């Protein structure tokens, strides 16, 4: 029972689709009796595709064609990284129903691009929560946010500028994905900072923030 | 006899539409027919997915068929034929989705436990008052600190019609927590799922600190030079 | 232990709630509600229009302050769904907000150009 | 003949334990000799106003023996003696008050309507929370000012098992009223009829002002000398 990889195919996206499984070149697919969201939280963690959103045990019309049902049973906690960290004891135990397949709609992961500037290390901030790129707001912006986003950018440390280059690097246009983002200084990236809900902003596009480092 | 439909509880929590009829052990039969037949006539195959485990327990099984298409949401005359040679009359049951029921959003009210109840210092009953929903089926789950509470902690009633309203229903959900949890100020959130809700789920939270206050202390600082808030 | 119930910086109302651990028995601990409201004596009715008349009546619907119309996420067994937190909603702004900078546009004439330049109604807000 | 026993709600609304041997599972036939006999060996004046013939695989003759409260709870095994063509023997079903049930009194809590309900200004739902009672026989009726409201105005849920307690039950009963009636201030008494209460009736009451004073501590700070800092 070695799940090397669990690809997501037959779906609109790279990591939105049905769950497969790979062992010893045999591409196989997984049914499960207890197939919760935490299993998808594992599955879109070992692939590194965002947080897990939806986990449908949704059947389709029978002419799809499908691989057989994976031999072991996979029930675990969900806080772990890969499909090897939790046990898959009952090998050869196929107690799914007749013709069904699972489905995961985990998010595309957080790609963060500093746009509008001459270099990629200096520009207005733009983030990717959904498929649409969008800026973030400067409500209660702090130097902890600057050092967190520069740590995630992999581009050194902030210098805390005098706001003139940030106002000169562009107002931007589009949508504002984040407002009132608040980083504690220790988070690896911008998702793990406290913020208002994605896309719910009380600011216009004139308040798009820029981080210089 | 029973044929439990997928409600909005089974639709939303599990994301799997399972047609289920329960064949109680009236008499032991070898080839128990729990064949879930469509109005079209094709049968999505189910057989003994879980035993009934009734007090008699004489060859009783539950057949759950995953007709998970849009044909249930649109609607069809689905029939499981509980036809048996023992008691030779076929004790079948037919269930369909109820058609054209008007959709009104639930107004969800979270009632804190009574002051009379906390004086006993034994248990606190938090009431989730889901009322005003005209489609009958509703799913109510309690969470504390973002973790789903166990279903033995809370008990939710069947929806019954609201008295003054014509066809709108109401439901309760009584969460029985110990008094030392509620008096320390622990947030108990009522997650309720309904079709007529815009985001499909409403979360009311209650705790002692929000509650009903027993000492408002207001300070209307009328300052000339306020201008911007600080 | 003043948990911040609202921190509305547009009407300046701040509401904070605490359980005062007053007595030994755990019931008579008073749920205390601290409404702190700053009333701008000289701000106009429309803050963004500096020529608006002086705001005299300051009405604060405290239910409108305490509404939470940002949908939150909840974790179900099979899904993460956005969850509405109130039934109220489906803005006067007595005071300016510190984080928000408000600009008004004035007609500036020199030789009849009427170049409409934006001011800063709140200086040291977007500098 | 399935004889429906007189429930405590049925003997409380009428104040007369009218136990009924309604002729169920026996079709319409001749040779009517229906008599309710007490277990000592006698019989009383029985079946006033039996209904007509309804051959929908049953009948409609009703037992109307007006025995007393001291008769029903005495444990006397009352037997109806319906004879018909299908069975020429008195179907002496044993109906009496069972003694195996524990007798724990309800803890009746009367939660006021939520502040959102009065904020919406169309309806207020006062919920009576009858919880912690061992026999599942509770009759809840509401009085406005000492006289009962109509049973259409309130709805009482069936007694359901309290999950943490082993065999105790709970039941919740709302009464949907107008917001303007509750703002005037009325008693809105919830009367709970149950066997284990010391006087068989408890009553709880919520007015518009039913809590603590909620003492206000307003401070119009009308200067910048005492104006706050940040
Ligand atoms: C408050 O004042 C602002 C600024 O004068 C008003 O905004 C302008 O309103 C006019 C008429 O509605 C529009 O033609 C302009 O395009 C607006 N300008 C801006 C920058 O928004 C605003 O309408 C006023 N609000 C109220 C309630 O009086
Ligand atoms: C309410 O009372 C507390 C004392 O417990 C005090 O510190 C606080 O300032 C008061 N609230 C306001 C708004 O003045
Ligand atoms: C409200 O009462 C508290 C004590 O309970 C007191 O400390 C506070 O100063 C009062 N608030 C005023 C006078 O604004
Ligand atoms: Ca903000
Ligand atoms: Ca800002």
């Amino acid at each position: 029972p070695v799940p090397e990889g669990v690809r997501l195919a037959d779906g609109p996206g790279h990591c939105k689709g049905r769950v497969e499984v790979k062992h010893q070149n045999q591409w196989y697919t997984v049914c499960q009796t207890g197939w919760s969201l935490r299993a998808a939280k594992v599955v879109c963690r070992q692939l590194g595709c965002g947080r897990a959103v939806l986990t449908q045990k949704r059947c389709n019309k029978h002419a799809y064609g499908r691989k057989p049902i994976w031999l072991s049973q996979m029930s675990c906690s969900g806080r772990e990284a890969t499909l090897q960290d939790c046990p898959s004891g009952p090998w050869g135990k196929n107690t799914c129903n007749h013709d069904e397949d699972t489905w995961v709609e985990c998010e595309d992961p957080f790609d963060l691009r500093l746009v509008g500037g001459d270099n990629l290390c200096s520009g207005r901030l733009e983030v990717l929560h959904k498929g649409v790129w969008g800026s973030v707001c400067d409500d209660n912006w702090g130097e902890k946010e600057d050092q967190v986003v520069c740590k995630q950018l992999g581009c050194g440390k902030s210098l805390s500028p005098s706001f003139r280059d940030r106002k000169c690097y562009g107002p931007g246009v589009g949508r504002i994905w984040l407002d009132n983002v608040r980083c504690s200084g220790e988070e690896q990236s911008l998702e793990q900072c406290q913020h208002r809900f994605w896309g719910f902003h009380d600011c216009t596009h004139q308040e798009d923030v820029a981080v210089i480092c | 006899v029973f044929a439990i439909p997928p409600s909005f509880a089974s639709i939303f929590l599990t994301k799997s539409t399972k047609l289920t009829c329960l064949v109680t052990d009236l008499t032991t039969y070898d080839s128990v027919t729990i064949s879930w037949t469509r109005q079209n006539g094709e049968a999505v195959k189910t057989h003994t997915n879980i035993s009934e485990s009734h007090p008699n327990a004489t060859f009783s099984a539950v057949g759950e068929a995953s007709i998970c298409e849009d044909d249930w949401n649109s609607g069809e005359r689905f029939t499981c034929t509980v036809t048996h040679t023992d008691l030779p009359s076929p004790l079948k049951q037919t269930i369909s989705r109820p058609k054209g029921v008007a959709l009104h959003r639930p107004d969800v009210y979270l009632l804190p436990p009574a002051r009379e109840q906390l004086n006993l210092r034994e248990s606190a009953t938090i009431t989730c008052l889901v009322t005003g929903f005209s489609p009958a089926d509703v799913f109510v789950q309690w969470m504390q600190r973002g973790q789903p509470l166990s279903p033995e902690k809370y008990v939710t009633s069947a929806p019954m019609p609201e008295p003054q309203a014509p066809g709108r229903y109401f439901a309760h959900s009584i969460l029985t927590v110990s008094e030392e949890e509620w008096n320390t100020g622990e947030t108990y959130t009522c997650v309720v799922a309904h079709e007529a809700l815009p985001n499909r789920v409403t979360e009311r939270t209650v705790d002692k600190s929000t509650g009903k206050p027993t000492l408002y202390n207001v300070s209307l600082v009328m300052s000339d030079t306020a201008g911007t808030c600080y | 232990e003043r948990i911040v119930l609202v921190d509305n910086k547009c009407k300046c109302a701040r509401i904070t709630s605490r359980i005062i651990r007053s007595s030994e028995d755990p019931n008579e601990d008073i749920v205390e509600r601290n409404i702190r409201i700053i009333v701008p004596l000289n701000n106009r009715e429309n803050i963004s229009d500096p020529t608006s008349p002086l705001r005299t009546r300051f009405v604060y619907h405290l239910s409108d302050l305490c509404k939470k119309c940002d949908p939150t996420e909840v974790e179900l067994d099979n899904q993460i769904v956005t969850a509405t937190q109130s039934n109220i909603c489906d803005e006067t702004c007595y005071t300016y907000d510190r984080n928000k900078c408000y600009t008004a546009v004035v007609p500036l004439v020199y030789g009849g150009e009427t170049k409409m330049v934006e001011t800063a109604l709140t200086p040291d807000a977007c500098y």
